[PDB]
RNA sequence: GGUUCGAAGACGAUCAGAUACCGUCGUAGUUCCGACCAUAAACGAUGCCGACCGGCGAUGCGGCGGCGUUAUUCCCAUGACCCGCCGGGCAGCUUCCGGGAAACCAAAGUCUUUGGGUUCCGGGGGGAGUAUGGUUGCAAAGCUGAAACUUAAAGGAAUUGA
């Protein structure tokens, strides 16, 4: 987003929905920022690190927030691939 | 949820689900809840897949553990069935319970007495608790729901496919979320089975209360 | 337009030409009838002889006599 | 009847992209559609696609990335001379930074910026931004 | 402005339905436009039954009924209060009124 | 004049832990306090009343006139807000309209016409905004063109800090309730438009409630 | 014609909400505690509020009175008829487990339990309601 | 050919009047056969062909798979129910698909991010579907169809009143 010289000029960079790959508008109030906790392999206990996801307003009220969160988690290997 | 033998579904937990009757969905089926259903019976009731119940329940447990301050998780049930279970969950974890009649504008109205401002919503039945979901449209607020086969997944981000109708089923599903949150946190051990009996969560209707008030007397 | 074919030019041209008569101001300027009916005959001004004076009464709310002249 | 096949194919992609679908099956596969989609891929608006042979007109399954605002067609195929490619790319495309007019020339099917460089005018197919 | 979806009538995919004479007037209304009503009535009203239950020659002769199907035009139906005007919302309710007793 | 915060992020702002409107706009937080906008963009925010409009409702004993004031606010460096408000006095109609205009300000995105030298002066691409019948379109123009538009979009785009813009309006624009709402929706869409610059995959920062969680547990109930 | 107004009901509900610790089932005891805790300028309104307090709190004891919910305190008050069950209502023996559910468990590894009795299936698919 | 009904008619009422509504009769007509007529709120007030874009439960015709009930007792095999699937068709309910001035619409969507093909047709309200010519018809009348003049509004959906 930079000029001829190479100076990043726009006053901020908006987030993009993990499911749809739309940019989450400055006032898309039905957009979520959901942290799914990362668990230690040997104990099964919380580490203090998380696998964060963003989703757009249209996707949520479409009713595809459930399957999209699921598929992102199953891609990361949080949910078992077998499922 | 998976790739781990520690978070794996135990032979103890299966008998608890079958005894409560959480594997049994409704007669009618939603189009976005097909992936959580094994098969339809002769009698025409849908059998919910208990692995896919467990995978989503652990995903929900993870999402609740990642929230740091435990008192900006609002737990909700408007009907009779959940009112005990959410208060038990609330006291046991530190989550803030809204039991019976969610007044419209607790997240939207600044001037209200009960102007709450949570970071995660856990809901018993989207059809009954439709107002907290429709209101969590106005605030950037992820939603968890005890969704039945009949449930619409509009404004629901992780739907745990269960029976949310039966009084035993609601009680246990709240109990296993309450326990997995505490285990993952590192408060209870996976070595020992949990102190609390799941009947501490169940809804005793006045009829059962009066019959037992004569029984024990 | 509607008919978009690459050899659809006489259709478009002829159609617009037919439909421009249904325009009021076009047909007014392009028929002879208006410039026959115009007293001045398509002129800026016109000279005439005064033959009587007239008091033309106004319409509703405006009540007055507008002092015109027959020419 | 089905007069234009590229018109159907681009409306199918456009409808699927708006609805937020992750891949779309555009049916009556043709040399012009494939050569259109290769150009669209080389700039990186679509993903990798897989063309499915039944012993007929084939099918195409296009893996969609959510970075495609519009993919349209111009019918009829107007004969764009090189100097007039300015007034075309002026009134079709959003800005002078991004977006492409793909037009079928002597050399082959290629975007306005390539055709301007190669010094060739030709018949317009469509646009994608 | 469009008031009904089904233009006050239960014709969808015909073109023509033969008309009927109203039972109050003799006004020609189409067969499906008309407000139809089926009155199944005892011949003897309410108290007459008791007097004819005693002054009958026979033993538990279940005295007959009177079956009359009535077609009303919309004006005759509204005037006789067989139907009434309704709210914009309530207009769409097609479930007939409960007849519990 | 003591502003005690009612909202959770009204607390984090007054405690000087969030130090930009970009922290808010990035995480799409609803701004319910009128004082957060007066905190950050307090200096350069300038009001202009677009119109006062008397709207009536019929009763059996006379009409009941109440006044509706349209207010466009914004620093001339990439924020506009348009607020409307009805009241029995024109004074409290303006006062409420100003407050609502502050509540609902958006960041505008600015780009270049062709060559990418200096600071961004025009709209990054062709954007259209609709309200009722009115359709306002904003097109990028070369440098030092000025704003080729009607007075109403001109003054909104002036306050937005866009210098160069060709415009084209259709519908019943005589209604300047819908005109300016159409312009504001057109302006507001510039940051919710995916150009090939916003292609680089996003890296996720902590939301300010997760960031300053431990502070908000002790600071207030 | 004895319908109590908003001022009676609201203020009585607020006093039950806060001071549930002292209020009782006797009228004259809670009349005195109400006079002590609350500044009510007239004596008639004092008796009206105290009268409502010792009618709501005579029904809190019964069951799920709506307009108030002191959750910890009302639930600890529901923890006065203590039914702590000794055997879990779930922890049972032989379970009737649907020949369809047999496979559902068998597609998980645990298709082999002691207390999974498979009841014969309901022949005749007549689970629907007539459209008459 | 003329049973019923019934424009014009004839009277009887009603009313200030009633050439009307109400009543009693009643001619052309209402019916059939053979020749004309070519218009209707001839309506979904919504051209036809093709593609894509949500959900749900019924319904009519055809096909396919499936526990079981029932009729042919002798049941193979046919019908009647029962539970799903596929393709056309008349519709329905639902929704922030999306559109629209709104009412409302899975099309009236896929439209300033504007182009799949093609026929007909509208350009403020009146004058006016009027005059005039031409044409079809036995006639009634149909199709084509202006101008001078006049006027700042007529109008569409929705809101609050009365
Ligand atoms: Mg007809
Ligand atoms: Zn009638």
């Amino acid at each position: 987003m930079q000029s001829d010289a190479g100076e990043f000029v726009d006053l901020y960079v908006p987030r993009k929905c993990s499911a749809s790959n739309r940019i989450i508008g400055a006032k898309d109030h039905a957009s979520i920022q959901m942290n799914v906790a990362e668990v230690d392999k040997v104990t099964g206990r919380f580490n203090g690190q998380f696998k964060t996801y963003a989703i757009c307003g249209a996707i949520r009220r479409m009713g595809e927030s459930d399957d999209s969160i699921l598929r992102l988690a199953k891609s990361d290997g949080i949910v078992s691939n077998n499922f | 949820s998976g790739a781990l033998d520690v978070l794996q579904m135990k032979e103890e937990d299966v008998l608890k689900f079958l005894a409560a009757g959480t594997h049994l969905g409704g007669t009618n089926l939603d189009f976005q809840m097909e992936q959580y259903i094994y098969k339809r019976k002769s009698d025409g009731i849908y059998i919910i897949n208990l692995k896919r119940t467990w995978e989503k329940l652990l995903l929900a447990a993870r999402a609740i553990v990642a929230i740091e301050n435990p008192a900006d998780v609002s737990v909700i049930s408007s009907r009779n069935t959940g009112q005990r279970a959410v208060l038990k969950f609330a006291a046991a974890t530190g989550a803030t319970p809204i039991a019976g009649r969610f007044t419209p504008g607790t997240f939207t109205n600044q001037i209200q007495t009960a102007f709450r401002e949570p970071r995660l919503l856990v809901v018993t039945d989207p059809q009954a608790d439709h107002q907290p979901l429709t209101e969590a449209s106005y605030v950037n607020l992820p939603t968890i729901a005890l969704c039945n086969t009949d449930s619409p997944l509009r404004y629901v981000d992780i739907a745990i496919p269960c029976n949310n109708k039966g009084a035993h089923s609601v009680g246990l599903m709240w109990w296993m979320l309450a326990q997995e949150v505490l285990r993952m946190r590192g408060t209870i051990s996976r070595e020992h089975p949990w102190e609390v009996m799941p009947d501490l969560y169940f809804y005793r209707d006045p009829e059962e209360i009066e019959k037992e008030e004569q029984a024990a007397a | 337009g509607k008919c978009r074919g690459l050899r659809t030019a006489r259709k478009l041209r002829s159609h617009r030409r037919d439909q421009k008569w249904h325009d009021k101001q076009y047909k007014k300027a392009h028929l002879g009838t208006a410039l026959k009916a115009n007293p001045f005959g398509g002129a800026s001004h016109a000279k005439g002889i005064v033959l009587e004076k007239v008091g033309v009464e106004a319409k509703q709310p405006n009540s007055a006599i507008r002092k015109c002249v027959r020419v | 009847v089905r007069m234009n096949v590229l018109a159907d194919a681009l409306k199918s992609i456009n409808n699927a992209e708006k609805r937020g679908k992750r891949q779309v099956l555009i049916r009556p596969c043709s040399k012009v559609i494939v050569r259109f989609l290769t150009v669209m891929m080389k700039h990186g608006y679509i993903g990798e696609f897989e063309i499915i042979d039944d012993h007929r007109a084939g099918k195409i399954v296009v893996n969609l990335t959510g970075r495609l605002n519009k993919c349209g067609v111009i019918s009829p195929r107007f004969d764009v001379q090189l100097k007039d490619l300015e007034k075309w790319q002026n009134n079709l495309l959003p800005s002078r930074q991004f977006g492409f007019i793909v037009l079928t020339t002597s050399a082959g099917i290629m975007d306005h910026e390539e055709a301007r460089r190669k010094h060739t005018g030709g018949k317009i197919l469509g646009f994608f931004f | 402005t469009k008031k009904r979806r089904n233009n006050g009538r239960a014709k969808k995919g015909r073109g023509h339905v033969q008309p009927i004479r109203c039972t109050n007037c003799a006004r020609c209304v189409p067969k499906d436009k008309a407000i139809k009503k089926f009155v199944i009535r005892n011949i003897v009203e309410a108290a007459a039954v008791r007097d004819i239950s005693e002054v009958s020659v026979f033993d538990a002769y279940v005295l007959p009924k009177l079956y009359v199907k009535l077609h009303y035009c919309v004006s005759c139906a509204i005037h006789s209060k067989v139907v009434r005007n309704r709210s914009r919302e309530a207009r769409k309710d097609r479930t007939p009124p409960p007849r519990f007793r | 004049k003591e502003w005690l915060p009612v909202t959770k992020l009204g607390r984090l702002v007054k405690d000087m832990k969030i130090k930009s409107l970009e922290e808010i706009y990035l995480f799409s937080l609803p701004i319910k306090e009128s004082e957060i906008i007066d905190f950050f963009l307090g200096a350069a925010l300038k009001d202009e009343v677009l119109k006062i409009m008397p709207v009536q409702k019929q009763t059996r004993a006379g009409q009941r006139t109440r006044f509706k004031a349209f207010v466009a606010i914004g620093d001339y460096n990439g924020h506009v807000g348009l607020g409307l408000k009805c009241s029995k006095e024109v004074a409290t109609a303006i006062r409420g309209a100003i407050i609502l205009a502050k509540l609902s300000i958006v960041p505008v995105r600015r780009g270049y016409w062709g060559n990418k030298i200096g600071k961004p002066h025009t709209v990054p691409c062709k954007v259209t905004g609709r309200c009722g019948s009115v359709l306002v379109r904003l097109i990028p123009a070369p440098r030092g063109t000025g704003i080729v538009s009607a007075p109403v979009p001109k003054k909104l785009l002036l306050m937005a800090g866009i210098d160069d813009c060709y415009t084209s309006a259709r519908g019943c624009t005589a209604t300047l309730g819908n005109f300016a709402k159409a312009t504001f929706d057109a302006i507001s869409k510039t940051y919710s438009y995916l150009t090939p610059d916003l292609w680089k995959e996003t890296v996720f920062t902590k939301s300010p409630y997760q960031e300053f969680t431990n502070h908000l547990m002790k600071t207030h109930t | 014609g004895r319908v109590r107004t908003k001022t009676v009901k609201k203020a009585a509900r607020v006093i039950i909400e806060k001071y549930y610790t002292r209020l009782g089932n006797d009228f004259h005891t809670n009349k005195r505690v109400c006079e002590e805790i609350a500044i009510i300028p007239s004596k008639k309104l004092r008796n009206k509020i105290a009268g409502y307090v010792t009618h709501l709190m005579k029904r809190i004891q019964r069951g799920p009175v709506r307009g108030i919910s002191i959750k910890l305190q009302e639930e600890e008050r529901e923890r006065r008829d203590n039914y702590v069950p000794e055997v879990s209502a779930l922890d049972q023996e032989i379970i009737e487990v649907d020949p369809d559910t047999k496979e559902m468990l068998k597609l998980l590894d645990f298709g082999s339990l002691s207390n999974l009795q498979v009841t014969q299936p309901t022949v005749g698919m007549n689970f629907k309601t007539p459209r008459g």
